[PDB]
RNA sequence: AUGGUGAACUAUGCCUGAAUAGGGUGAAGCCAGAGGAAACUCUGGUGGAGGCUCGUAGCGGUUCUGACGUGCAAAUCGAUC
RNA sequence: GAUGGGGAAGCUCCGUUUCAAAGGCCUGAUUUUAUGCAGGCCACCAUCGAAAGGGAAUCCGGUUAAGAUUCCGGAACCUGGAUAUGGAUUCUUCACGGUAACGUAACUGAAUGUGGAGACGUCGGCGCGAGCCCUGGGAGGAGUUAUCUUUUCUUCUUAACAGCUUAUCACCCCGGAAUUGGUUUAUCCGGAGAUGGGGUCUUAUGGCUGGAAGAGGCCAGCACCUUUGCUGGCUCCGGUGCGCUUGUGACGGCCCGUGAAAAUCCACAGGAAGGAAUAGUUUUCAUGCCAGGUCGUACUGAUAACCGCAGCAGGUCUCCAAGGUGAACAGCCUCUAGUUGAUAGAAUAAUGUAGAUAAGGGAAGUCGGCAAAAUAGAUCCGUAACUUCGGGAUAAGGAUUGGCUCUAAGGGUCGGGUAGUGAGGGCCUUGGUCAGACGUAGACGGCCUUGGUGUCGCUUGCUACAAUUAACGAUCAACUUAGAACUGGUACGGACAAGGGGAAUCUGACUGUCUAAUUAAAACAUAGCAUUGCGAUGGUCAGAAAGUGAUGUUGACGCAAUGUGAUUUCGAUUAACGAGAUUCCCACUGUCCCUAUCUA
């Protein structure tokens, strides 16, 4: 086994920042915090900001990697999707 | 000499300081201005 | 192999040829009930791959061999 | 004293390549090898790394010139003129 | 492998969390072409280092051995 | 003794008692 | 990398550009030593290497101006409408924009004749001994190319002549 | 009278592959292969080594800590000290002229 | 003639590696000393240069009424250079 | 070597970054238009190609019929991840100290810019380290003992890793140098700050300790059908060097030759930000937790393991490398290790092959001194013509060489005092007070001396010739040189090893080069020499022609083609050198008169 990179796994890969699952999601922000308050999603907190992000201190939102998955899913997006086609 | 010359222009210059006509008030430290 | 069993605490296996270690270790786990410390391989020169496996100190080899039925 | 008469540094040559190419070696030889003085810190100090770059042992300075002597006449004549023209310019 | 000095050094690493295990070394030396005197050493086994204390007096080893903790596994020689 | 002017450490030796009772008596003859 | 002059911008048309000589380095195949020269990027902030071809004098450390109206002195680059009568310059360009083509082998220069009313124009004597006539926006390196002298010594050698030889793309030993 | 094998499969004596003899607790003599020596770092303006920094191969300066590859002054790591004095002295001498020549501009455009 | 296959030998360029006893000779530079108004000359050292040299390993081959011819060798060994 | 493009009837070709929409990242309630994403930031093109280049990290002991840096035991390290405790830090929020070089257990950090390492030729001597070699004492085992030998041989070891410490170079502070001084084997260094005193740094490297004696080694005493174990000892202290192998440091020489790249890791500059008071931060300090896939791994590596149709007297890259002789990795003999393989036996004529000897003569032999012989190491003396002054040269030509007993010479480390005052360090002989747990005994130890080993002394401050006799003494060690007696030789480089030399002529300047297997030069190349062309709208070429490719990372000290080939002197001449050619000379000899004998 090679050395593995040091910023892929444990606290970044376990959180996502809002803009990266806005772009995951190929949404608009608006769309993003409607589903997030559709299904529960909240944000969260890292113990290790700095390896969560890069060493960076700004204040960020974050999200589980895995919510942000689950809401890949939902059928409200189909909706969402299908509103923006008819208008 | 024509290499201490190239520097001699953009460093500090007492000639110049000396063409300047204030002296004493540059000795006492008049003049301050801050860039960058 | 068998002086490996009673002595070393070692199970000899002739595994898949697509089976890595971790796969070796889980179906041994699964299949005889017992913890596995490590797992040495190689590929013999008839082309087929052989697993040491050694125990931890909480089973005895020679016993669950006796329970597979070779002795 | 002397270990040899005429051939000096071409000794190294023995009986080969002819008296007059030896000779001909010989004075581009003892240019290259010598020890020249530094005009930035003023020590003898300066020898030759290739040719045509020149290093000063103290104040490790890097010049460029010629191509077995620190400095060339053609390149010594150009220095002086372009001075004097550039005053002239000035004056 | 470390070798410790401080006793009371020795003694908080010996109540540490992850040892369970050490061990009294005896030895037979000489002290400046003295007479042939005892050395005591006690290994602590960590999960890092082995962490290894000497010392010359066997009074102060023996008491020190009293000192030691008794969940601490200690194997003699 | 760069140059080679002393054979060994006895030739050193005595050439150096020899030369400081030259700058002895040269001294003594200038006072 | 190739011995090329500094791309030509508005600083170099118009004001001058200062960098700073890193060091003077040998180039395989080339008599002349190659000048490694540091810029300021006036876009970006960030640092850009040039590699010119020494002149003699041009040392580590030394301050080198481009542009119209930067001083004519030794390394100095300039266009050759901005430099007086009976300047000597190296590197020359044949015409803008082209990086240097005239008197880039060692010992070798191009001396400045006159100048042209009717158009920016200037006539030079290049080392052969021709007479020609370059657009005065044409740069050059105020001096003589390094390492002068160096085929006065002869090779002696066969070896020699196989280590010159081998680097550069002459065949040796020479047939037919 | 021993005489040692190379222990890795590299048979060739090349940069990589360097060998001293050591003798071991079983009283015969080995082969123990050595790596490579480490380099000092050097200073930034002037090439020479700078004191104060471990000399270690580059991969192994990711495991000591700050204090070995630093010193306790401004471009700690990277300048010398007498390059660091110099810059120091060149940036103040810089600005002086900034003053000095921005005041003799003024004045010029004055009386011109 | 048409269409294919070869640089595992050999030839050459390039890249990255590796190998090469012990001696003779004694260049420049340098130290000390002596004669010459100077130039210069002379003595004793030091130093350790050279597509220099004797000569191993190595590389190659001027060769032999040597072993030899279905020989051990489809090209060898010894000697020699 | 694809993609984007462009060619080609086409199989496919060109090209390797372009004439491509070649893809990542930050912020947002972008305040109204009420369920449709807005505002910004940054530039570069795949991929393959090294089991000898670069590169994260493992060692020792043991174990098998056959495994081994992989198994077993012990002891480590690397990488990634999650995280907690201690430490550190903070109410002067993100540490203090040092004049300084810089120090340390820590001591936040996004974009962006920059620097270091990776990362580099060859040769020479000098210094240092490691293994080996040699050698002394002591503790063991073995051999020899006809006579002698405090004797000959052998064991006495210490890994990765960790802590402390350890250096040439380099740098800092004080100070200001000519009567210049310091200083290397090698001549360099100092007003751009020498000598001197004091410091700081890298840790190659060494030392002490942990690992670790419990391992390994060498011995002694023990049982007994055994598929078997046990008990004691010792495993210590030195020396040496132009030594050998190797690594390394600081230097010097050589180049018209200046002697890879990338991955990767670190640092600096900057400062988007974040972060504490009955509470925060810091995972570049310590400790603790988890995990490490795939494939190779047996054996040979060659006169039995590969290639020559073989189980061929051939060829094929590389590592380790003991003692003597000796200049020596030569030849010869030996130790460790290995082998004793080659179809055997009996005879011994000639001939053959290989190796030798030979009276007298000495090239008379033969196309032709072919082949053999003779010479040969080292020390001292001595050396011609010619010469490009460097050579010729080991020119030629002489003397010497054993053994033994002596003589002389060549070194290192430590040594300054009592006449004199008074304190300081340690088991303080004996003598004095306080005063230590365990199994009649009771150490060590936390305190002191004017004493002791005119009041010795191990220490500083100092007057007094500090030494112008340290011009000498105590102690330690290596092998070299020179010379003189004596002494045996039919011999002294006693085997081995190891030039024959000279006088003229022809030829090529030289070092070099090709004909694998009958042709190694007088031919090829070569530095030098001269001429000719070319300034980019160019030259030379490749190509039938081209949006023609290269030279070209090119620019007249360049590119290329020609012809001659060193150099000097007067087409001739020329030193040095040659597996080149020719005629002689000395020496030598079985070439010969003329054969004979011996060994395998
Ligand atoms: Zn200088
Ligand atoms: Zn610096």
């Amino acid at each position: 086994m090679r050395i593995k990179k040091k910023n892929t796994r444990g606290n970044a890969r376990n959180f996502i920042t809002r803009s990266q699952a806005v772009r995951k999601l190929q949404v608009s922000l608006a769309d993003f915090r409607r589903l997030c308050i559709f299904k529960g999603i909240y944000p969260r907190e890292p113990r290790n900001k700095k390896k969560a992000n890069k060493g960076s201190t700004a204040p960020t939102t974050f999200y589980y990697a895995k919510d942000i998955q689950y809401l890949m899913h939902e059928p409200v997006l189909a909706k969402f999707r299908e509103h923006k086609t008819f208008a | 000499i024509e290499a201490a010359s190239l520097g001699k222009e953009s460093l500090f210059n007492l000639k110049t300081a000396e063409k300047t006509g204030i002296l004493n008030d540059l000795a006492k430290g008049k003049k301050r201005m801050i860039f960058t | 192999a068998m002086k490996k069993v009673e002595d070393g605490n070692i199970l000899v296996f002739q595994v898949s040829m697509k089976a890595n270690k971790y796969q070796i270790k889980k179906a041994v786990k699964e299949l005889y009930e017992v913890d596995v410390l490590k797992v040495n391989t190689l590929v013999r020169p008839n082309g087929t791959k052989k697993a040491y496996v050694r125990l931890t100190a909480d089973y005895d080899a020679l016993d669950i061999a006796n329970r597979i039925g070779y002795i | 004293a002397k270990r040899t008469k005429k051939v000096g540094i071409t000794g190294k040559y023995g009986v080969r390549y002819g008296s007059s190419l030896r000779r001909q070696v010989k004075k581009l030889e003892i240019q290259q090898h010598a020890r020249y003085d530094c005009s930035f810190c003023g020590k003898k100090t300066v020898k030759r790394g290739a040719a045509g770059i020149w290093t000063c042992s103290c104040c490790k300075k890097t010049v460029a010139g010629g191509a077995y002597t620190v400095s060339t006449a053609a390149a010594a004549t150009v220095r002086s003129t372009i001075r004097r023209l550039r005053e002239m310019v000035e004056a | 492998a470390r070798e410790i000095t401080d006793i009371k050094q020795f003694l908080e690493l010996t109540r540490r969390a992850d040892v369970k295990t050490a061990t009294v070394k005896i030895n037979k030396k000489l002290n400046k072409a003295g007479k042939p005197f005892r050395q005591t050493k006690f290994k602590v086994r960590g999960s890092s280092s082995l962490y290894t204390l000497v010392i010359n007096d066997a009074g102060k080893a023996k008491k020190l051995i009293q000192s030691l903790p008794p969940t601490l596994k200690v194997n003699r020689l | 003794s760069k140059g080679n002017a002393f054979k060994h450490k006895r030739a050193l030796v005595e050439h150096i008692i020899q030369a400081k009772a030259d700058a002895q008596r040269e001294k003594a003859l200038n006072e | 990398g190739a011995a090329k002059l500094r791309t030509l911008d508005y600083a170099e048309r118009h004001g001058y550009i200062r960098g700073i000589v890193k060091q003077i380095v040998h180039d395989s195949g080339r008599g002349a030593p190659l000048a490694k020269v540091v810029f300021r990027d006036p876009y970006k902030y960030r640092l850009r290497e040039e590699i010119f071809i020494a002149n003699e004098g041009v040392h580590t450390g030394q301050f080198i101006y481009a542009g119209k109206k930067a001083s004519l002195n030794v390394g100095n680059v300039l266009p050759l409408g901005s430099v007086p009568e009976g300047t000597i310059v190296s590197n020359v360009e044949e015409k803008p924009g082209d990086r240097g083509a005239l008197a880039r082998a060692s010992g070798n220069y191009v001396i400045i004749i006159g100048h042209n009313p009717d158009e920016n124009k200037t006539r030079v004597r290049l080392p052969s001994g021709a007479k020609k006539v370059i657009s005065s926006d044409a740069r050059g390196v105020i001096g003589v190319i390094a390492g002068g002298g160096r085929v006065d010594k002869p090779l002696l050698k066969a070896g020699r002549a196989f280590h010159k030889y081998r680097l550069k793309r002459n065949s040796w030993p020479k047939t037919r | 009278a021993q005489r040692v094998t190379f222990r890795r499969r590299n048979p060739y004596n090349t940069r990589s592959n360097k060998i001293k003899v050591v003798k071991t607790p079983g009283g015969i003599l080995r082969a123990q292969h050595v790596k490579k020596l480490a380099t000092r770092p050097k200073c930034g303006d002037c090439g020479s080594a700078l004191q104060g920094i471990s000399t270690l191969r580059p991969r192994q300066y990711a495991t000591v800590s700050k204090t070995h590859k630093t010193v306790s002054r401004a471009y700690g790591g990277s300048r010398c000290a007498n390059c660091v004095k110099e810059r120091i002295i060149r940036a103040f001498l810089i600005e002086e002229q900034k003053i000095v020549k921005k005041v003799v501009k003024e004045q010029t455009e004055a009386a011109k």
